[PDB]
């Protein structure tokens, strides 16, 4: 089913709300890990896109999330999807209740839903190849003389596109699905100031932690198979510890870990993955200038960032990490009102800047995010939110 | 003795450097002025310029409601004139902003204004004086001039509205912080210092072959 | 200088 | 006895070290707790004066400490004096190992042993008093021009000073002796980077707590009176969690809240005291804003303190609070070897930047902050550290 | 086909602003020449006026060792040139700055040092060339010319001390990041912008009535 | 420019 219904479907019944799901047009990156030269297997090819979510009730803005998916092929048939849970916030301004831990789980369902191929129609190129281009090498005189050289020849000023340059691959519609995330509770991550408002509900170190692992719970028990891969990392705490958290949980199978564990290549650099904001990147780059990379196994990775501050004095943080397949296969290309694939990063970032850039110290920078929001997509895109009608008894 | 000499003189030096510095500078206002007639001359003959330029302009987006972007895109001219030259009575600071709109059909009336911008007075503060300008017609609801109460519950929710607006920041003056649209110096200094001097930067930007930038 |  | 004798008896024998114990100029300034209009007794004059100290190893600085003492009068006989701990930290490039929380105890004892009288001698005015001075509100011009007017008048460029406009003030030898501080720990507070060190050891939220309270133990058994006040709040604890950690403090006294309490004027502003860069301070400067200073009684303080992040999203911290009377009479002006007194705030700053104004992400920050505070005391000052000869055994 | 004209000369404009920039920056630079020629003179009578501008100055103690200040309370005069009007073969950001040295006996000899500041192509970082100075005696122990081997244990210690004070700073040419004297390129930038040009200032503060400044 |  599509992301409307999903959404109307954790939302109390007859109520209205409206939302946005935004979506960076798939870029061709680098691997998600580090990869070592002498080795059989390296990655062919990393496609990176994000997606952007947020909630309307009213006119006001209350909620948002953003998540990448990361579909790395290693050859012909050989591909593994990894979907990471970057960012989720509130900023306590919606007049109704609602539970944003289940909106929160229904929208990594629907992403689970997607079949990975659809990141493979179009990719943007990580560097693309008769010259006369006008591109960031080019200064403004240049410029304009080639406008200038280009109507003294031609009637207009544009040019010829058939145009391809533009990335296409595939893979088997049920691959190994990946789901990443770092629980770090914060003031704010997607609404600036909003932690000044007192309506909103701040959760602690482990208030989240829990939070985040009850929806995973669900999400290995609904929609993955019984077999999968579920890992539970709580930096500065005891195997013992965390075994009794994981008593908690309802799936079976979590265990202690992660799942980058892998014998081959016991070398930390070579198998953490590094993603946006993350402090496992952020550890990583740490050692690269203090050159010890090559010397940091996986196993005193984890020992060594418990320490050096950061988490020696921050609240409950854990890593969690799930690898298998998914229930059912993964197979539905979004439509037009499921996802607002915005023309360029410069437009998407824009329209992302409505929300992430306001000032939410009061009830006036969520409703301007609102508005600001639909009026740019009627404006500039022809476009408008989605409605949706509740429909969650109780 | 030959002390009180040096020093006597060393606040000569000081009471006009002060003097040499407003030299300097309306050495180059000058020496601009002309420069900006001529390509100014070119651009008017350039459609679409300045909507190109301030939709181009990242910057710029993020002190405006979305929706007024229907009427930025009216804008035909943007002027810069620094006042200094017109009188020593003004800070080499100083500044006035002229733009022009072609209207629209039924909404938005066809008009040329320009607001001043002047340093005020107590380092100084850079202060501005309203000035009129006819808001388009579907802003009717937030139109400050429109609304019965500005003190009233449902009068104040939409005066803070309008507020938001590049039509509020014609009103804005520098001496009612926190009432009055919001950073208005911050947007006019854009245009006299970035915008405006740098039109032709940001047209030829926008001109990128392939949709990404 | 805040910008939103 | 001296700050030399106290230091020595902590540091291990045989072994030699040096320090620095450098003082403000004893400023009047305004009261620490903010009065009310209509109140009976309000302060006369509040005296603030700020001890720093730092150790020395082996031409390395490796401690540092920053207390402000504050001697408020009420009236002829009616004082009271209270000493605030701002901060502490090392930098773990110690060759050596020694107790910082001995040392730290220690430096406290010598404070606590000096006689209030000592602040009161000579006092910086807030704002003081024929005219023809070159001040703050003096163009250069002016300045200069002055200087042309004096010497074509005088011989030379200077006047008269007997000059006597520089308070003074006397309170009795015993008076009522508060201690107040913060527990928060950080990477570092006075060696920016030394974190980066991987010898410097960082003490957790509730490791920090139990260090400082075993020091005020010992200050209240063996410096302060059997019916000493000593009081403890944890933000974010239950009233039966704090009994706990006291049922491990030595002093019977302890019991939990802080000493502020007062019935009269039951309001936060009129009681909370305002430090440097305190919690306390700031949550009030906050409400001084957002209007409602007025609002939150003593009790609600407490209460909302431990929301609004901060304390909901970092480690433990605790609230210590001391009021009694010292076992001895507090009667120690101390020796030019004891403190050393810079001529102005421009020249306090100045030796402190040697210090907290270094890198100490390696070895070399730390030697440097040594020789240029030596270098720098004997040219510009004519003096030098204090050497020590421990003499602790084991 | 209008269109073609107006944009090829907004092009000519935008190679001209680059030049015109070098012009009124010229401009200022000379206008200033002669002021700092008279103030010089001035300066040359007062006794101690540069031992006195250093240690007033704030941020300069920052950037050098405090055993420095023996030697540098021996600075009879600072003179700053910028090369642009000797030859538009230079940047208009580019500067040489003269110290003149009244020694000590037997520890440190008198002398006048010239160090040349350029930018460098590749925005252009600013870069210099290492000059002749005498090291104080007292700074034998980590005087470079005096060290046998930089790279030696002993070595490397003494030799990162010598480049820590200022006539470490003397060597450093902004080519050896981590290597040479620290923030050389922000300290000479202090003197061209801040110290130099405002001598006075600083003088004038210094001379505070009342210890407490 | 860091200054110490
Ligand atoms: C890996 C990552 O993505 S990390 C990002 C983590 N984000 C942050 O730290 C940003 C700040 N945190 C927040 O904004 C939010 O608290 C969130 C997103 C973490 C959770 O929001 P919530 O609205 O608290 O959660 P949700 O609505 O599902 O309910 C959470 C619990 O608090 C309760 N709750 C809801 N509103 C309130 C309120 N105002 N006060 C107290 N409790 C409340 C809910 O009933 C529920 O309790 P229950 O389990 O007993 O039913
Ligand atoms: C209100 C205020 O003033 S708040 C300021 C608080 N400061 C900070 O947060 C700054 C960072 N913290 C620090 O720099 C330091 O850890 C301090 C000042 C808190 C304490 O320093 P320490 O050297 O750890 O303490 P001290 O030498 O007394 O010994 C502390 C304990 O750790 C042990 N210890 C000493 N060195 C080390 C080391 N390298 N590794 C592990 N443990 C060590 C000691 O034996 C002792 O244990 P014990 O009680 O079992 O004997």
């Amino acid at each position: 089913m599509s992301l409307n219904d999903f959404l109307s479907s954790v939302l109390p019944v007859s109520e209205q709300f409206e939302y946005l799901s935004l979506q960076s047009i798939p870029l061709e990156t680098h691997a998600v890990v580090t990869p070592n030269k002498d080795d059989k297997r390296v990655p062919k090819s990393t496609i990176k896109t994000q997606h952007f979510f947020s909630l309307f009730h009213q006119g006001k803005v209350f909620f948002s999330l953003e998540v990448y998916v990361y579909v790395t092929l290693w050859d012909e048939a050989d591909a593994e999807r990894l979907i990471f849970v970057s960012k989720a916030d509130t900023n306590g301004y919606c007049n109704t209740r609602v539970s944003v831990r289940d909106i929160t789980k229904i929208i990594l369902e629907f992403i689970l839903s997607i079949d990975p191929n659809y990141y493979l129609q179009k990719v943007k190129p990580a560097i693309r190849s008769s010259p006369e281009l006008i591109s960031a090498a080019s200064t403004p005189a240049r410029t304009l003389r080639i406008l200038a050289r280009r109507l003294k020849q031609s009637g207009s000023t544009v040019l010829k596109e058939q145009q391809d340059l533009y990335l296409s691959f595939t893979c088997p519609r049920e691959i190994l699905t990946k789901i990443c995330l770092f629980t770090r509770p914060a003031s704010q991550y997607l609404f600036p100031d909003s932690s000044k408002n007192s309506k909103k509900h701040i959760l602690n170190g482990e208030e989240l932690m829990k939070w985040w692992g009850f929806i995973l719970d669900r999400l290995l028990i609904e929609c993955f198979q019984n077999d999968t891969q579920a890992k539970l990392r709580i930096p500065g705490e005891d195997p013992a510890r965390v075994r009794s958290y994981l008593r908690g949980m309802k799936y079976p199978l979590w265990q202690v870990g992660d799942i980058f564990t892998s014998k081959e290549n016991s070398l930390a650099v070579y198998n953490i993955p590094l993603f946006p904001d993350d402090p496992k990147a952020r550890f990583i780059h740490q050692l690269a200038e203090e050159d010890r990379l090559l010397k940091v196994s996986l196993s005193s990775f984890w020992i060594e960032l418990q320490e050096r501050q950061e988490f020696k004095l921050s609240v409950t943080s854990s890593v969690m990490g799930i690898s298998g397949y998914s229930l059912a296969t993964p197979s539905l290309f979004p439509s037009s009102a499921d996802v607002i694939v915005p023309k360029s990063r410069k437009q998407f970032r824009a329209i992302k800047k409505y929300i992430t850039g306001e000032e939410y110290d009061t009830e006036e920078g969520a409703i301007e995010a609102f508005t600001n929001i639909r009026d740019f997509l009627l404006l500039r895109m022809a476009t408008n939110l989605q409605s949706l009608t509740g429909k969650r008894e109780h | 003795n030959e002390h009180a000499k040096a020093f006597l003189g060393l606040a000569k030096c000081e009471e006009e450097v002060d003097a040499i510095e407003r030299e300097v500078e309306l050495y180059r206002l000058n020496k601009m002025k002309p420069v900006y007639e001529k390509r100014d001359a070119y651009i008017d003959e350039i459609a679409e310029f300045w909507k190109i330029v301030l939709s181009q302009h990242v910057s710029f987006a993020n002190y405006i409601r979305a929706s007024d972007f229907k009427y930025i895109d009216t804008i035909d001219k943007i002027k810069v004139e620094w006042l200094a030259l017109e009188s020593e009575m003004y800070d080499t600071r100083d500044f006035s902003i002229t733009f022009h709109f072609h209207g629209i059909e039924g909404d938005f009336k066809e008009q040329q204004v320009t607001k001043v911008f002047q340093i005020k007075k107590g380092d100084g503060i850079l202060t501005s004086e309203p000035v009129p300008i006819e808001w388009p017609q579907s802003y009717d609801s937030i139109n400050p001039d429109l609304i019965k109460d500005k003190r009233s519950p449902e009068g104040k929710k939409k005066y803070r509205q309008g507020m938001k607006t590049i039509f509020g920041w014609f009103r804005w003056t520098g001496l009612k912080p926190g009432k009055e649209f919001p950073h208005g110096d911050s947007l006019a200094s854009l245009f006299s210092e970035e915008i405006y001097p740098f039109c032709v930067k940001y047209y030829a930007e926008a001109q990128r072959d392939l949709e990404d930038e | 200088t805040g910008g939103k």
